């Protein structure tokens, strides 16, 4: 079941600045949805499925 | 001699009108400065 493991990739991401606040939400929305939630769930099936 | 020293008086009322001024002035700035306090976040 390893050889279907979905990595943890590492995102770019743009820094957007709110005027004086400085923080990139690309990263955030990657290692969020990709990483926590997407990765999660295939995760979940395939340590079940082993 | 009596409008001279209502001259006085009078400038005397308005340097404290513009010490006024400089605290409002400082107050705003300050508050601005606070607004825009740096950060120590290192992404």
């Amino acid at each position: 079941t390893s050889l279907y493991y979905m990595k943890h990739q590492d995102f770019d991401c743009g820094r957007v600045k709110i005027l004086f606040f400085s923080f990139c939400l690309g990263r955030m929305m990657g290692d969020l949805f990709y990483n926590y939630v997407f990765r999660y769930v295939y995760n979940f099936f395939l340590a079940i499925f082993g | 001699a009596i409008l001279l020293a209502e001259i006085n008086y009078q400038m005397y009322l308005d340097r404290q009108i513009q010490e006024r001024i400089l605290l409002t002035n400082s107050i705003m700035l300050l508050q601005n400065l606070k607004a825009a306090q740096p950060t120590a976040d290192f992404s």
